[PDB]
RNA sequence: CAGAGUGUAGCUUAACACAAAGCACCCAACUUACACUUAGGAGAUUUCAACUUAACUUGACCGCUCUGACCA
């Protein structure tokens, strides 16, 4: 007894009459690349993704963030191509690349990355950590306003808060130094919540900090709706997440 | 499983040509030539080797199957010259002749004209091109001569 | 019959006689390749003999021992001197011939490095036009056979051409300019066949007004705009 | 030799899922392969093909 | 062109030095 | 002999130019084959409409095409009145014989 | 103490990891990804980004691969990723590009081996 | 010269923006050679104006492909 396939079978579009004249992979890398592509496509048979892949909702995630910035691609592309020509024209650049002695300035890369791809990389990273799932019940937003939180440790050092880097409760004893780029006349609200700190209820959080009606970026002048409480992750309970939401 | 719709999803040997552990020459059809031997003879080994490499790579670009690429045995020739005011020939130079063969198959009847025009224009100086049809004699000419078989065969004669 | 007249043209080509000059970049690469080849090579027999000869000349100065030194009679550099003298005496053939300076576009001897195409002038409708040699197709003959026949019709020609394949390498379709434009004779359709000039040339009887041999670059001077566009497609200049 | 645990069967860590002379079934997630091509469960769970 | 594949070097690991020479043929042509 | 920094830099820059020069040689040779092929195919299609019988003969293989022999160009052309020296050619190729 | 996905011994690459460094090299660009075993990308560094491209003469050479490692190592620390596995092919591992990218990651603080799971 | 269609480097129903992408392609080393791998190389929106957006929409302007005129 046989049963007809429920859909197109693999290796079906291959014409078996002209096998000798057909192009072969010839390389392991070219097969793997095609293999990885086929594994990602939806199939009508049972697959590993069916049983182990997280069950994402079919409806797209509602965007609740700020509108994307408007940029002129034509002008932006023109300036970018011109810059590459200037860099490539320099003879000292070519010798450094040919002799493998050239390097990029990490400080400048981060400044540009923070202006360009920073927001989307932070969103992708926030989704991985489960913040959007827990904080907004799946709704996502692009953090388009860079937020720089730093805990003063000692008198000459700072402990910057990025997106998942570890900070100890001792370093976070006092309220952090919060600075962001804001225009005059705007108002902002800053809060600090421990997603995992709550002891009695699993789905609830702890509000460690709340500042409201902040004029511009002068966080000190905001109303202390909730005073600051340092994190208190319980012993043996694991690693908790504390998120600053501007 | 046999009864299930996914039966045969793991089949793969119909996608590979069968392997069989000399070689029959395929005579061409009315619209395609048979196995063709492209001989490249030059007094310089680098020029023959370089052009044989060019023809091989060009055939790959044109999807012309290259059956085999091989070198024929080198021929050394002594060049004696009659000395001035003398009747004795003295050794002047020793010139070696190097030959390379790029064996192709499946060349089209119409495209043969375009192929030949390209491979003659790029011919280096001092390199001779000779496109012949493959025969058993060409293949047998690559093997050592057997004197013992000749003596035993002579007795039968 | 059909309205369109069948014609068969012949693209007889004289392939380059001499190699083409190296360009400035090719010359730089050729010099580098020569340098690299010398750098990675072992000492040749000539180099070793010169070294030993220089060495054996030194020991004789240091010590009176002779050791026959038969081969030392002629040194390796002394041989190099004799070889150069014979070379300077031999005069090489001129790659640029007299026809290149006289600009005789009827002789094969000119422009040896480049490929040349044959052009014959034919008179149509009391008008002279430059065209590739052509003949009219006749029943009981392959279309290439018409091109093979064009050579026989050429005036006092002794040339052996090698035809490449049977398919045509181009076509030009034109309509008579209202002169004899009739339903029976709408126009013509020439089909070109490439051939290689193995050996031979025309006679010395009639040369100038008959034919010319021109490269692809200077091929437009003679042919017409539309006729040229169709001929510059299968005439390569690689 | 054959499948010892079919689709949907509960297994414990160490349970031999199948035995085979050749690789008819290949090991997936949380499935070890023995020296003799024996497929066994590395975790407690449900078998899936 | 003849220069398509004429710029080459000896592609061997061990080989003695070779010198460029003009081979004059019997009709006077050289290579 | 170790090469100087200036020499190795000059050789590296020259080879970088060689990649682009050879890239343009292939393009010219690759656009010429295309042009020839298109003109031939276009002519053959026009020859089928005009007369099918002639088209059938055109697409057949030519038995006299092969063997096709062509020598490469010379460095200098033949000399009209050049007398070569007298001499002999003595082939000294080693003959290999298979025993056993 | 989390489970790693053991098994898959007859195929390549392994799944027995929490995070892995995956390098994608194309004809024009070099990209390096850090992704969780579940398939989610955590951090990334690509020469397609203008922040990196503007400082590179070429985005396809060894220098580009070393630079991507240095940029990715910094982004890994900011995300809290201190450990990952790298699964190169035999030819990729021997390549000079990948050796320089690996050195950049280790110098940057990231360890290219993951600690053993604790079962007991 | 007229009338239509047509428009990213070779191909692509690549291009949401975070960005002109992927493959094809060229040189060198390895290989008898090919292939593979390594290390390098070259590239495009025809040009302007229109929520300024726009490779994408509408116009001209260029190049292209056919259909006629012109044609031997
Ligand atoms: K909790």
């Amino acid at each position: 007894r046989r049963t007809p396939p429920l859909g197109p079978m693999p290796n079906s579009d291959i014409d078996l009459s002209n096998l000798e004249r057909l192009e072969k992979y010839r390389s392991f890398d070219r097969y793997r690349r095609r293999a990885e592509q086929e594994a990602q496509a939806p199939h009508w048979w049972r697959t590993y993704r069916e049983y182990f892949g997280e069950k994402t909702d079919p409806k797209e995630k509602i965007d609740i963030g700020l509108p994307p910035p408007k940029v002129s691609r034509t002008q932006q592309l023109l300036e970018r191509k011109q810059a590459i020509q200037e860099l490539r024209a320099n003879v000292e650049e070519e010798r450094a690349a040919r002799l493998r002695t050239a390097s990029v300035p990490l400080d400048a890369v981060r400044a540009e990355w923070e202006r360009t791809c920073g927001p989307y990389h932070k969103q992708r990273l926030a989704e991985y950590y489960g913040l959007y799932r827990d904080l907004f019940h799946g709704a996502t937003f692009v953090p388009r306003v860079p937020l720089h939180v730093a805990y003063a440790v000692g008198e000459d050092d700072l402990m910057p808060v990025y997106c998942g880097n570890e900070v100890t409760p001792t370093e976070a004893a006092q309220a952090p130094e919060v600075t962001y780029e804001a225009e005059e006349g705007s108002l902002w609200t800053l809060l600090l919540t421990s997603l995992d700190g709550h002891l009695l209820e699993p789905d609830a959080e702890y509000l460690h900090w709340l500042l409201t009606n902040i004029p511009g970026n002068r966080v000190a002048e905001g109303q202390v709706t909730c005073p600051y409480l340092p994190p208190f992750p319980a012993r043996g309970s694991g690693i908790h997440r504390l998120a600053f939401l501007l | 499983y046999k009864t299930k719709p996914t039966h045969g999803i793991g089949k793969y040997k119909h996608l590979i040509k069968a392997e069989e552990p000399v070689r029959a020459i395929n005579l061409g059809t009315d619209y395609e030539y048979g196995v063709l031997n492209i001989h490249l003879t030059a007094y310089d080994m680098t020029l023959a080797e370089s052009y044989a490499q060019y023809v091989h790579n060009l055939c790959n670009s044109l999807s012309i199957k290259v059956e085999e690429s091989y070198a024929m045995p080198t021929k050394t020739i002594e060049v004696l010259q009659l000395q001035d005011q003398g009747s004795k020939m003295l050794l002047d130079s020793v010139l070696t002749t190097h030959e390379r063969v790029v064996q192709i198959s499946g060349l089209s009847a119409t495209f043969a004209e375009i192929f030949l025009e390209i491979i003659q224009s790029s011919l280096p100086e001092g390199v001779r091109l000779s496109v012949k049809e493959h025969t058993e004699e060409d293949f047998k000419g690559r093997f050592k001569a057997r004197p013992e078989l000749e003596e035993l065969l002579a007795k039968l004669k | 019959g059909s309205p369109w007249r069948l014609l068969g043209a012949l693209c007889l080509q004289r392939p380059p006689v001499v190699s083409k000059p190296l360009t400035p970049l090719q010359e730089e690469m050729a010099s580098l390749l020569q340098q690299i080849e010398i750098e990675r090579s072992l000492y040749s027999d000539h180099e070793l003999r010169a070294l030993d000869e220089n060495q054996r000349l030194a020991k004789k100065k240091a010590d009176l021992h002779d050791e026959e030194d038969e081969q030392d009679i002629l040194l390796a550099q002394d041989l190099e001197d004799m070889w150069e003298q014979k070379f300077l005496q031999f005069k090489l053939g001129a790659r640029i011939t007299e026809a290149d300076e006289k600009n005789d576009r009827t002789s094969l001897n000119r422009k040896l490095d480049r490929n040349l195409v044959l052009l014959v002038r034919e008179k149509f409708g009391d008008q002279d036009v430059w065209i590739l040699p052509q003949a009219e197709w006749q029943p009981g003959e392959t279309l290439r056979g018409t091109a093979e026949r064009t050579l026989a019709t050429l005036s006092e020609n002794n040339m052996e051409a090698k035809f490449l394949g049977n398919a045509p390498c181009g076509h030009y379709t034109f309509k008579f300019p209202q002169a004899m434009r009739t339903e029976s004779n709408l126009g013509a359709k020439v089909f070109f066949f490439k051939a290689l000039l193995l050996t031979g040339d025309f006679s010395q009887a009639g040369n100038k007004g008959h034919h010319v041999w021109v490269t692809k670059d200077e091929l437009g001077d003679y042919l017409k705009p539309k006729y040229l566009a169709q001929v510059r497609r299968f005439v390569s200049d690689l | 030799q054959g499948i010892k645990k079919m689709e949907g069967h509960y297994v414990h860590a160490g349970n031999i899922i199948a035995t085979q002379r050749h690789f008819r079934w290949h090991p997936g997630a949380h499935v070890g392969v023995g020296k003799n091509k024996c497929l066994y469960a590395l975790e407690e769970g449900i078998v899936r093909y | 062109d003849s220069s398509r594949a004429s710029l080459t070097r000896v592609h061997r690991q061990a080989y003695a030095r070779l010198y460029p020479v003009l081979l004059v043929k019997q009709d006077g042509s050289t290579i | 002999v170790e090469l100087t920094f200036e020499e190795t830099e000059r050789r590296a820059l020259l080879l970088k130019k060689w990649s682009l020069y050879k890239q343009q040689e292939r393009k010219m040779e690759r656009d010429t084959i295309r042009a020839m092929l298109e003109a031939q195919q276009e002519a053959l299609e026009e020859l089928q409409l005009e007369s099918p019988k002639l088209h059938a003969e055109a697409i057949k293989r030519d038995p006299n095409l092969f063997p096709f022999e062509k020598e490469g160009p010379h460095y200098t052309p033949p000399i009209p009145n050049y007398q070569p020296p007298e001499g002999r050619y003595n082939d000294i190729t080693k003959v290999y014989t298979q025993v056993e | 103490v989390a489970r790693k996905e053991r098994g898959w011994r007859t195929v390549f690459p392994s799944r027995e990891f929490w995070h892995r460094l995956r390098v994608i090299r194309t004809q024009h660009h070099v990209e390096a990804l850090v992704e969780h075993q579940n398939g989610k990308v955590v951090v990334s560094a690509s020469t397609r980004e203008w922040a990196i491209k503007k400082h590179l003469y070429s985005t396809r050479n060894v220098v580009a691969c070393e630079s991507i490692g240095r940029v990715l190592a910094q982004r890994c620390l900011e995300a809290g990723i201190n450990f990952m596995v790298y699964q190169p092919t035999p030819w990729e591992a021997a390549s000079d590009s990948m050796k320089r990218l690996q050195s950049a990651m280790t110098e940057g603080g990231v360890v290219l081996r993951e600690p053993q799971r604790i079962y007991e």
